[PDB]
């Protein structure tokens, strides 16, 4: 996307982060940022304007500046309702409003957990319909943000991926998939696909083979 | 000529 | 005080046109311009256009050949009306209020935020087909060295509507189930899957079944899943 930033970041309740909004000449250059919260389930609600400006109701924990062709969020003194999505937004010379990607902000309840990965291949019954899907589940891991890529041997693929939100499990950890279709000669014309997830850097990668 | 038109401010160009 | 109300379908055919109307209260359309911003599940927010409450528009270029939005200041409303909708079009819709900066050149109005938003409806592209779901059984892969662990599943694929539950042994296995959340496919179907994780040693005399139930079809499969 146009404008960029981190999927997540984290810290502990008391404690201050800042979110980068990565941005270029054609938006951020020449135009000022916005910057939004928002809860799932409800509407984005304005944070920061004009990238620095605070609308009246939003405490001066919340900060808003802008350098170059990039764009900072900081919050100090973070609280548990602080949990969300946030993104930063302006004008680009291609003629639109641009967001970035959003940020889940994340307050440290408890220690940070890498994600369990379980890959299936395409079942024999799937085949027989001439199908093929690969279902790769991630389990237990906290905060609740991860990336995931797949590869085709050792080349990367996007067309296919259906990747869910993560959602919080009973043990306040968090679990997602993610689901690659594939056309059953893809799926027996590679010697293998790999499920890669990422999380606060650390990647945990399963493989599995049409053998 | 550049004009901020900042949140709930009611701009007319007419 | 300024309230912002969107009123749309909830479900359109795809193909078919999508359109919405923001109603204005406690305030007035005069003065500002107006735009639409969606966000589909889980994802992120897309920017549609804006219109000034005289009428004039500037639309996002990615969906300039299926878009038009219009304004009723007698009603202080404005709409929006999204032509051929697919299940990309899937989303919650929120008209806002704009600001930004303004040029008497040739740029015009950059709209560089929003201060005001509705509360979003959502809009389902789908033909609403109750679908029962195909069930695929997730066999548990080789491993040696007494097994230790195995991981066997389900996969419910291609239903609609929400929801399915699925239970283990009739509801006798419940110590390392986890059915995940669905995930929506671009086919407007949901999928979603069943893992139990089970002490290996019993591969061989214990039968596992994922009793998957979807409700809304009547569909009822006990699907058995073995290593192979």
């Amino acid at each position: 996307s146009v404008l960029t930033q981190p999927p997540s970041v984290s810290a502990a309740p008391g404690q201050k982060v800042t979110i980068s909004c990565s941005g270029s000449s054609s938006n951020i250059g020449n135009n000022m940022v916005s910057w939004y919260q928002q809860h799932p389930g409800t509407a984005p609600k304005l944070l920061i304007y004009e990238n620095s400006k605070r609308p009246s109701g939003i405490p001066d924990r919340f900060s808003g500046s802008r350098s170059g062709t990039s764009a900072t969020l900081g919050i100090i003194g973070l609280q548990t309702g602080d949990e969300a999505e946030y993104y930063c937004a302006t004008w680009d010379g291609s003629l639109r409003t641009v967001f970035g990607g959003g940020t889940k902000l994340t307050v440290l309840s408890q220690p940070k957990a890498a994600p369990s990965v379980t890959l299936f291949p395409p079942s024999s019954e799937e085949l027989q319909a001439n199908k093929a899907t690969l279902v790769c589940l991630i389990s237990d891991f906290y905060p609740g943000a991860v990336t995931v890529a797949w590869k085709a041997d050792s080349s990367p693929v996007r067309a296919g991926v259906e990747t869910t939100t993560p959602s919080k499990q009973s043990n306040n950890k968090y679990a997602a998939s993610s689901y690659l279709s594939l056309t059953p000669e893809q799926w027996k014309s590679h010697r293998s696909y790999s499920c890669q997830v990422t999380h606060e850097g650390s990647t945990v990668e399963k493989t599995v083979a049409p053998t | 000529k550049r004009i901020h038109i900042g949140p709930g401010r009611a701009f007319y160009t007419t | 005080q300024v309230q912002l109300q969107e009123s749309g379908p909830g479900l359109v055919k795809p193909s078919e046109t999508l359109s919405l109307t923001c109603t204005v209260s406690g305030g007035s359309i005069s003065g500002f311009h107006w735009s639409w911003i969606r966000q589909p599940p889980g994802k992120g927010l897309e920017y549609i256009g804006y219109i000034y409450y005289s009428g004039s528009t500037s639309y996002n270029p990615s969906l300039k050949s299926r878009v038009s939005m219009s304004v009723d200041t007698s009603r202080n409303q404005f709409s929006l009306e999204l032509s051929s909708v697919t299940a990309a079009d899937t989303a919650v819709y929120y008209c806002a209020r704009d600001f930004g900066e303004y040029h008497y050149d040739g740029r015009g109005f950059q709209c560089e935020g929003f201060d005001l938003w509705g509360q979003g409806t959502l809009v389902t592209v789908s033909s609403a087909s109750t679908k029962g779901p195909s069930v695929f059984p997730l066999a548990p892969s080789s491993k040696s060295t007494s097994g230790g662990t195995a991981a066997l599943g389900c996969l419910v694929k291609d239903y609609f509507p929400e929801p399915v539950t699925v239970s283990w042994n009739s509801g006798a296995l419940t110590s390392g189930v986890h059915t995940f959340p669905a995930v929506l496919q671009s086919s407007g179907l949901y999928s979603l899957s069943s893992v139990v994780t089970v002490p290996s040693s019993s591969l061989g005399t214990q039968t596992y079944i994922c009793n998957v139930n979807h409700k809304p079809s009547n569909t009822k499969v006990d699907k058995k899943v073995e290593p192979k």
